[PDB]
């Protein structure tokens, strides 16, 4: 699980 | 964008539920709690009995130091197997005992390796060799399965009994069937909300229901009763007087028990003298113009009795206020400001006076729990009413603000509950491991003199205890770690027994194989319980802090180790933390860490204890409540609806919605509310029709009101206390409570806030 | 004749004084031996007088304020009286006006020199009676105890308020009336608490209650319980003796009537089946190895509870008579229960010892129930709270007063600065009374100038004891007596002549037992002795050193003969009975009137032979005969001895012949008159029926410097005779 921070 | 809690549950419940889990393979990750599966035992302990923060431990210090994932145990010793799941044995080793290593004296499971033609088993947990018994000897076969295995329990299953041998029992003779003493505040604040008549006319219904086992035709449980208001009226009820006698001690401080046969009798053969008293009881003080009771005397008293008729109880006192008559462990009103950052807030958490923790002390030394259903109406100060019921194993029921026409059902509900729960007796349980690693820590309603043994007075089906493991030397990959929990107790029966319950998991020098094998839901319940001993101790944010600092160590570690190569502007979470941050961040949001603006000091102590108390099950939904929209249910052809996100934003105008966390009820009801709904539930046309203040249980509906009762109860099934109903109208009513529970919205920060604010500590670990 | 005045003013005024005329001078009653006392009976029976309702009429000045009597002159033709004790001229009340020396108020005749008041008080309270019961004991007693209260429960007014406790190991404070449920208050055996405490444990306001209720009202319920009493639970391990918390019991009850109902008439009665062995109070171990103390062993100062033990109960005494409440113990057991600590409770509140072997024994049951005895009218003959007050003459001093009382230290121009036994007082609060009580009032002639006006005539005293009467009506009961004065060196006669011997001898005993107590030892029998000697040199007709002309005037010929049985009676020589024992018989001897004292300081035997009716014969072993049967009556004990002869004629078989009458009536003579005894008095005597060479003739033959030693009548008189006569 991956989660960009924008 | 985050894998949110209930797509990870429902995941699971998919590629998991309906199957069955076989405990055979060593360090094997079970299913989550929130995933029906069925359980066949098979060689380890079923999850059920226990779980583990991950099933595949650190092979050095120095690694586990790396990863910082704390290394625990979830274990309810007695939890309620499936009727469609198999039973444990009853393992007799007779005279001797049961075997066990006589190094570390763990006892005969499938983790000793019999050799030599099976003349000496070697022991799984320290390596020493041992010399099976004559008795106990058996040819092994082929690889050594012994030609025994599958045909004795203790060898081929992870969970059973042992019949324990007279040097198992206190003064090495057998132990007597527990006794349960009733003890009613019957002050007025009692007498005028009617509980006391209530109490008493229905305990002579349930005083029946009172557990025996199935080989035995009554039960072996005595009953004693007593009332009080800063002075204790006993009762004489033997099974030979036409009629009651009292005798009231007012000697409170030197408090004393003035009887001994009379006083814990058989409620079959004493019958019509009971009812004959609990007809009486409520007439008796009716009159009573008393407001002010005592507390530890009460304690004090039911423990003294138990001593006496040299046999553990179980107390189960009623209580109404703050006790401020004089005499030891008299309460004040010392709700003070001191907190936020007061370093000092700790105090308001901890017990008043000294007497508590010492009467807590001579209840475990006897064999005496206390089970504490409150009734509260003001400050009650719970950090000190609940301490040794806490301490002694009880259990605490808090009924705030009781009503009749409102509460009588929910109490009653958890007073049958209680009676009726499977319960053991003056325990003590152990937490044996293999070579390498050993339980340092403890958290759960038990008290502790070494730092070995935890001592319950009384432990039931619902209490777990959490078990925290650290480094001693090296682990094996080969091996793995081993744990065998053992409780020895006292039947309701008298019978001094042994619970075992044996687990293998894995062990590893690689980092990916530690996270791979977490579980997310028994983390939390560690972080959880770990941080509500700590407010104790330490300042709440310096538990915050560290709670947080852990949460971003594990995933900084995991991202500079694990994790395959991804751009800065990601944060990486393995699968087996894929919703921790959501769950850590409802723990940090919690009232119990959180602070004064609302909140009484006796709600953050009471629910600071429920928890401690919690296993997997409980603590998952306490922290995560599942909220069902009723509004879009299918009629009669349902099974529960599917659960929504804790978020405003899931919830609709024209909706209904159910929120529960194990404890309470709310049924939420926007205002463009369908009347249709409104009608075949609330038995009123309109939305505007409902009135808050009354949330009694509404029957009627044929197709709604139906389906909707039908759901609460599947809710409420495998829950331990029975929920308070609060029925919120959406624009600005009571509804503020409700928001609360809304864990993944601001209310502290939101769950995108605090995932956020991991990020950023997880980056100035610069890697 | 002497004797008839003796005997007159006894039975008129309950009152017998040393010497019937007084010396006009201090000195030469100081050399006059015998003390000028008086054994003084408040409530002497006397159904031939009238109660006359109305108040007394006293005295205007303060501090005189004597009571309008006999001797008062009276000037009816100006309405003026003047009291005989200060002048003062005082005036009538109204009402009196038809006042006339042909018709005058009762108080003045002679024949009422002793009458009764009755006081308009106002609240008119009801008996209270406390019972506090021992629950360690053998079923048989408990049982027999239980129907001996349950007589009594009945014989009590509907209007008294009755109350129960029970203890043993624990003390319980039953709460009566309360109905279908039967409740109590229960307490450590183990220790003390004030009045207050418990007013405030149990509940109750300050000064009809849940604990003390009407027996009009609570009859059912209280026999019920009663009925339903057993013996207390808690089991006794082998060569222990039961955890039975007397002290803590009798503390909790004389605390329960302190803070319910103060300065009101009320018996607190215990009953106990053995020692106190839980503290304070705490009488003895409770483990049987040690044996309860003795005479012996509190001597060798080898007794660490009797100081404790007594300090304990002395407290409680002084409490509850100061409470206005008497203590009644009623101890039965094979064994001492521990009197001798707890005497001073039923001694200083008039209350009752009673000792016995089990409460299941005639001897018991029949006492207990003459302590309800009723008079003619169907009223207890008990009287309560009690004051007495006593004004003498000016040329009179009050030295003390020796007997149940407790001392109201109210000071005055008739206390004397010489105090003996109970004194520097002129009022004494006696909180339980009959009609047999009596005290010793010592006196102390004042003129001290030897040679000074003899004239006045005569001296006098008055004794004022108000009282509670059992019907719950308030009295006062008056006495002025008057004897003459006389000039010893021209009177010594007249002086010598109104010597009252009998009287005299028992004054002597009270103030010999009341020192025997006191820090004083042996010097008691030297000092006793030291006065024998004195008097009969005063009054006695001899040459110097010719003890065979030593020879008594009829008036002292027995004193020396009763100090003789006095010096070794049980009364002075305890080493033979128990400490309890001894306690018990100081215990009546002090109380008791002149006529029961003599029988207790020297036994009377009566023989009965064919040859002649039952006639008195000595105290002496010549008086045991073979063809003779005694019977023996000291106070305590009625004995029938048979003589050899009789033993025989007894032992063969005779009296049930026909031919035999006679010797039957012989036999039964003695068995009848004992029979009379065992009803009329009241602590009822043990009986004992022997013979010649019988297992206990030991009774009847033991009863049959210093002065001398345990030697005959006879040697005594001898060494008496010579040293009185050097
Ligand atoms: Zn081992
Ligand atoms: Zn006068």
């Amino acid at each position: 699980t991956t989660i960009p921070m924008d | 964008a985050m894998g949110s809690p209930i797509q990870v549950i429902e995941n699971d419940r998919a590629s998991r539920g309906g199957q069955v889990y076989a405990t055979n393979t060593r360090g094997q990750i079970p299913p989550l709690v929130t995933t029906d599966c069925m359980i066949q035992d098979q060689g380890n302990a079923s999850p059920r009995f226990i779980r583990c923060t991950t099933y595949c431990f650190p092979c050095t210090s120095d690694m586990a130091k790396q990863a910082q994932i704390p290394l625990a145990a979830v274990i309810k010793p007695f939890a309620t197997i499936p009727s469609n799941e198999s039973p444990l044995y009853l393992v007799n080793h007779g005279e001797s005992g049961p075997v066990r290593c006589n190094r570390c004296k763990a006892y005969m499971c499938p983790f000793m390796q019999f050799i030599e033609g099976g003349r000496r088993y070697q022991c799984g947990f320290c390596n020493c060799v041992n010399d099976v018994p004559p008795f106990y000897f058996q040819h092994l076969d082929h690889i050594g399965r012994r030609l025994d295995h599958y045909e004795k329990p203790e060898l081929s299953l992870g969970s059973y009994e042992y019949v324990a041998t007279l040097d198992y029992c206190r003064k090495s003779k057998p132990p007597n069937p527990p006794a349960f003493i009733f003890m009613i505040d019957v002050s007025y604040s009692n007498i005028k909300n009617g509980l006391v008549k209530l109490i008493c006319e229905e305990l002579k219904t349930m005083l029946e229901k009172i557990p025996k086992e199935e080989q035995e035709e009554t039960s072996a449980i005595r009953v004693g009763f007593i009332t009080y208001n800063k002075v204790l009226h006993f009762f004489n009820v033997k099974s030979n007087l036409a009629q009651p006698q009292m005798m009231v001690v007012t000697d409170v401080g030197e408090v004393f028990v003035p009887l001994l046969d009379g006083f814990l009798v058989n409620y079959q053969e004493s019958q019509s003298v009971i009812h004959n008293l609990l007809d009486q009881i409520p007439d008796m003080f009716a009159d009573s113009n008393e407001n002010e009771t005592v507390f530890a005397p009460v304690i004090q008293a039911g423990m003294e009795a138990l001593k006496a008729a040299d046999c553990p109880g179980k107390l189960f006192i009623f209580h109404s206020s703050l006790p401020t008559a004089e005499a030891p462990g008299k309460l004040k009103n010392r709700d003070d400001k001191k907190l936020v950052n007061t370093d000092k807030e700790k105090i308001l958490f901890q017990p008043q006076t000294n007497v508590y923790d010492s009467l807590a002390k001579d209840c475990v030394a006897h064999g005496c729990s206390v089970t504490l259903f409150l009734f509260p109406s003001q400050y009650v100060d719970v950090a000190s009413l609940g301490l040794v019921p806490q301490l002694t194993g009880g259990t605490l029921y808090k009924y705030n603000n009781f009503q009749m026409h409102l509460d009588r059902q929910q109490f009653l509900n958890d007073l049958r509950n209680d009676i009726e729960k499977k319960i053991g007796f003056d325990a003590i349980m152990r937490v044996r491991t293999s070579t390498g690693f050993r339980a340092t820590d403890f958290f759960g309603g038990i008290l502790m003199n070494n730092t070995t043994d935890v001592e319950m007075a009384a432990i039931d089906c619902d209490k777990a205890v959490t078990v925290e493991f650290k480094h001693d030397d090296k682990l094996s990959e080969d091996s793995g770690a081993l744990i065998q929990c053992a409780v020895l107790y006292t039947t309701i029966s008298g019978q001094r027994r042994l619970r075992i319950h044996n687990l293998g998991l894995n062990c590893s020098s690689q980092l990916a194989d530690l996270y791979k094998s977490c579980e997310t839901d028994a983390l939390i319940n560690f972080f959880a319980k770990s941080a509500f001993k700590a407010v104790l101790h330490q300042p709440l944010k310096v538990i915050r802090e560290i709670l947080v600092n852990q949460t971003a160590h594990m995933l900084a570690c995991y991202r500079k180790n694990c994790a395959s190569p991804s751009a800065a502007s990601q944060l990486i979470l393995p699968d087996s933390m894929k919703v921790l941050p959501v769950y850590m961040n409802c723990l940090l949001k919690n009232c119990v860490l959180l602070s004064r603006p609302e909140i009484s000091t006796d709600e953050r102590a009471y629910q600071r204890q429920l928890v401690m108390t919690m296993g997997v099950a409980d603590s998952q939904l306490f922290f995560y409540p599942q909220l069902l929209p009723i509004h879009t249910l299918d009629v009669k052809s349902t099974m529960l609806p599917a659960a929504v996100r804790c978020s405003e934003s899931r919830l609709s105008e024209e909706g209904i919605f159910l929120l529960a966390n194990g404890l309470h009820m709310f049924l939420w009801l926007g205002v463009s509310s369908p009347p249709e709904l409104i009608q075949g539930i609330f038995n009123v046309p309109s939305f505007a029709h409902i009135n808050t203040d009354m949330t009694l249980l509404p029957e009627v509906g044929n197709p709604y009101s139906q389906q909707l009762r039908m759901i609460m109860g599947i809710i409420q099934q495998k829950r331990p206390y029975s929920m308070k109903l609060t029925i919120v109208k959406q624009r600005e009513q009571p509804e503020m409570v409700f928001r609360q529970f809304l864990v993944e919205d601001k209310g502290g920060s939101s769950y995108v806030d605090f995932l956020c604010c991991v990020h950023k500590e997880i980056c100035q670990l610069l890697n | 004749t002497y004797l008839e005045f003796i005997q007159q003013n006894e039975e008129r005024d309950g009152v017998r004084f040393s010497w019937n005329v007084w010396p006009s001078s201090r000195l030469e009653a100081t050399r006059m031996v015998v003390p000028v006392a008086a054994l003084f009976t408040p409530l002497k029976e006397r159904p031939d007088l009238p109660p006359i309702q109305y108040e007394p009429v006293l005295c205007s000045r303060t501090t005189c304020r004597a009571v309008l009597n006999p001797l008062c002159q009276v000037d009816y033709r100006a309405k003026l009286w003047a009291c005989n004790f200060c002048y003062q001229r005082n005036q009538f009340p109204p009402s009196y006006a038809g006042i006339s020396e042909l018709n005058q108020p009762a108080e003045l005749l002679p024949q009422f020199s002793s009458i009764e008041y009755v006081v308009l008080r106002g609240p008119q309270m009801p008996l209270i009676f406390l019972y506090v019961v021992d629950t360690c004991m053998e079923d048989e007693d408990l049982q027999a105890l239980k129907e001996s209260m349950q007589m009594s429960l009945s014989l009590l007014p509907p209007t008294a308020l009755v109350g129960l406790i029970t203890f043993g190991r624990m003390v319980q404070v039953h709460e009566l009336g309360c109905e279908g449920i039967s409740k109590s208050y229960v307490f450590r055996g183990t220790k003390d608490l004030s009045a207050k405490q418990l007013q405030e444990m149990l509940g109750l306001s300050k000064v009809s209650n849940r604990f003390l209720q009407p027996v009009q009202k609570i009859d059912m319920n209280l026999t019920d319980l009663l009925g339903e009493l057993q013996r207390d639970p808690w089991p006794v391990p082998q060569g222990k003796r039961p955890l039975r918390s007397s002290g803590v019991a009798l503390s909790i009850a004389v605390g329960l009537l302190e803070c319910t109902f103060p300065n009101t008439g009320a018996r607190i009665m215990m009953f106990i089946g053995g020692p106190a062995t839980q503290g304070p109070g705490m009488v003895v171990g409770d483990e049987l190895k040690t044996p309860i103390r003795s005479w012996h062993d509190i001597d060798k100062d080898n007794a660490k509870y009797v100081k404790k033990g007594t300090k304990h109960f002395e407290a409680l005494a002084n409490r509850a008579a100061t409470t206005g409440h008497v203590i009644d113990i009623y101890a039965c057991a094979l064994d001492q229960t521990g009197l001798l600590e707890m005497k001073c409770c039923p001694n200083l509140t008039g209350g009752y010892m009673v000792m016995g072997d089990s409460f299941n024994t005639s001897l018991f049951k029949q006492t207990f129930q003459r302590v309800f005895t009723k008079d003619m009218h169907g009223q207890f003959k008990m009287g309560f709270g009690g004051t007495l007050e006593i004004k003498t003459s000016r040329e009179i001093k009050i030295s003390g007063a020796i007997g149940p009382c407790v001392s109201l230290n109210s000071k005055g121009p008739c206390v004397s600065e010489n105090e003996i036994g109970t004194g520097g007082t002129c009022q004494w609060k006696i909180c339980g009374l009959s009609p047999t009580t009596t005290l010793a009032i010592y006196f102390e002639v004042v003129n001290q100038h030897n040679a000074p006006i003899p004239q006045g005539g005569r001296g006098a005293i008055q004794f004022v004891t108000q009282y509670q009467h059992s019907s719950g009506q308030r009295r006062i009961r008056v006495t002025t007596i008057a004897r003459n004065w006389a000039d010893a060196q021209t009177q010594i006669q007249n002086i010598a002549a109104s010597f009252d011997q009998e009287a005299a001898a028992i004054l002597m005993a009270r103030l010999a037992i009341y020192r025997a107590e006191t820090e004083e030892g042996p010097d008691v029998l030297r000092w006793l002795d030291r006065q024998l000697i004195r008097l009969c040199q005063k009054f006695g007709e001899y040459h110097k050193d010719d003890p065979s002309s030593f020879r008594f005037s009829e008036t002292f010929s027995l004193y020396p003969q009763f100090m003789f049985h006095l010096r070794r009676s049980s009364f002075l020589q305890v080493f033979n009975n128990s400490p309890d024992e001894s306690s018990y018989y100081r215990h009546h001897f002090m109380r008791q009137d002149l006529t029961q004292s003599l029988i207790m300081i020297q036994p009377i035997l009566y023989a009965y032979s064919f040859s002649g009716p039952p006639e008195p014969v000595l105290l002496d072993s010549s008086s045991i005969l073979a063809d003779r049967i005694l019977l023996m009556d000291t106070f305590f004990q009625i004995l029938i001895y048979h003589g050899e002869t009789i033993a025989q004629w007894r032992k063969s078989g005779y009296q049930d012949m026909p031919e035999y009458e006679n010797f039957r009536h012989l036999l039964q003579a003695p068995v009848d008159d004992a029979q009379e005894i065992l009803h009329s008095r009241f602590p009822m005597p043990r009986y004992i029926d022997t013979e010649h060479g019988g297992s206990q003739a030991r009774f009847l033959l033991s009863k049959v410097p210093i002065l001398t030693d345990d030697v005959s009548l006879q040697v005594f008189m001898d060494h008496l005779k010579k040293l009185a006569v050097s």
